[PDB]
């Protein structure tokens, strides 16, 4: 099965360099062009560059001709993007794609995307998360994760073995210029004094991975 | 730039057959294949159609899409609650020497019956009141439609300007939404003021609700 993974996201200041990586797996990459797409938080689609299976041939969009720099090695499955000279309007999501057709020098089809990596183009600086408990027929309880920079986070609970009624709400921006958000689940109140819940929260821009135990209070 | 326009929004119940129409130009549409791409809430896009009409395997054969001069159409058979997400065609463009034009996107909403909302309140954690900020934070649970009055009153005065709401995509299972909504006050403003309170009027209940603690208890 195929896969592909984007890396290289995180925040990064205007005017300043950023290089993105793609890792491919499942299908022979040396035979298929690859594409970038990218998308800003909240909107549409828009192609970014493509280069065919040996580089030989390469496209960029008009938005980025003379600034970015799209480059691949067959002997490692990976794909590249060299970005220079970053303004605001290229926070995106950078997703990596294969195409349908082999051995191909024209166009693009998308066939596979990777879930993309997220590039935040910002003044402000990297900070980690707060992560504070929203304790408790149905009860509910959550985190707070508050205060953090750029997006994202995840969240799960009890490291995955808890999905039934998670609701892990849009992150929104506060006036202070930092995200929050909040992440919480309802569950049987007769388990309150039984099941454990913890909130592993993760953001990768700071390296930061938090198990938050939630508890009702006294 | 160009775009292929598609209609911001389509909608259908359940098991009823939705459209998602995308016009072009004879440059892009009228001289190439057009893909479709179906983008759920938190995931990238997933090829959904390619050469017009052509499914991958793995895509249901309630998917269909066709071409007709410079026009696209997506109809989506038999509507699952699954089905709602944005969906985007695309298709290469001749004019300029080449360029990849994607359209503008549909959201597709699943129609239900209205649902009132379980509200939950959670006063701040002490933890996090020990670093001078109290975020008091009011939870709608699954809820239809989107549209909600969601009010704070703190010793019965109205608050403004210092809440923040947001707001889930549709579930994929049950096609209800939830809300958030945070309360933000200096540890010294919390300090000095007894009821917190978060009213809730919405479409599904006939009075709005009030869920509400005092401070310390």
């Amino acid at each position: 099965q195929v896969q592909l993974v984007e890396s290289g996201g995180g925040s990064v200041q205007p005017g300043r360099s950023l290089r993105l990586s793609c890792e491919a797996s499942g299908f022979t990459f040396e035979a298929y062009a690859m594409h970038w797409v990218r998308q800003p938080p909240g909107k549409g689609l828009e192609w970014v560059s493509s280069i065919n299976w040996n580089s030989g041939r390469i496209a960029y969009a008009d938005s980025v001709k003379g600034r970015f720099t799209i480059s691949r090695d067959n002997a490692r499955n990976s794909l590249y993007l060299q970005m220079n000279s970053l303004r605001l309007e290229d926070t995106a999501f950078y997703y990596c794609a294969k195409d349908i057709r082999r051995f191909s020098t024209g166009g693009a089809e998308f066939e596979y995307w990777g879930q993309g990596t997220l590039v935040t183009v910002s003044s402000a600086s990297t900070k980690g998360p707060s992560v504070f408990p929203l304790a408790p027929g149905t009860a509910a309880l959550g985190c707070l994760v508050k205060d953090y920079f750029p997006e994202p986070v995840t969240v799960s609970w009890n490291s995955g073995a808890l999905t039934s009624g998670v609701h892990t709400f849009p992150a929104v921006l506060q006036s202070s210029g930092l995200y929050s958000l909040s992440s919480v689940v309802t569950v049987p109140s007769s388990s309150l004094g039984t099941q454990t819940y913890i909130c592993n929260v993760n953001h990768k821009p700071s390296n930061t991975k938090v198990d938050k135990r939630v508890e009702p209070k006294s | 730039q160009s775009v292929l326009t598609q209609p911001p929004s389509a909608s259908g119940t359940p098991g009823q057959r939705v459209t998602i129409s995308c016009s072009g130009s004879s440059s892009n549409i009228g001289s190439n294949f057009v893909y479709w791409y179906q983008q759920l809430p938190g995931t990238a896009p997933k090829l959904l159609i390619y050469r017009n009409n052509q499914r991958p395997s793995g895509v249901p054969d309630r998917f269909s899409g066709s071409r007709s001069g410079t026009s696209a159409s997506l109809a989506i058979s038999g509507l699952r609650s699954e089905d709602e997400a944005d969906y985007y065609c695309a298709a290469w463009d001749d004019s300029l020497g080449g360029h990849y034009v994607f359209g503008t996107g549909t959201k597709v909403t699943v129609l239900r019956t209205v649902a009132a909302p379980s509200v939950f309140i959670f006063p701040p954690s002490d933890e996090q009141l020990k670093s001078g900020t109290a975020s008091v934070v009011c939870l709608l649970n699954n809820f239809y439609p989107r549209e909600a009055k969601v009010q704070w009153k703190v010793d019965n005065a109205l608050q403004s300007g210092n809440s923040q709401e947001s707001v889930t995509e549709q579930d994929s299972k049950d096609s209800t939404y939830s809300l958030s909504s945070t309360l933000t006050l200096s540890k010294a403003d919390y300090e000095k003021h007894k009821v917190y309170a978060c009213e809730v009027t919405h479409q599904g209940l006939s009075s709005p609700v009030t869920k509400s603690f005092n401070r310390g208890e």
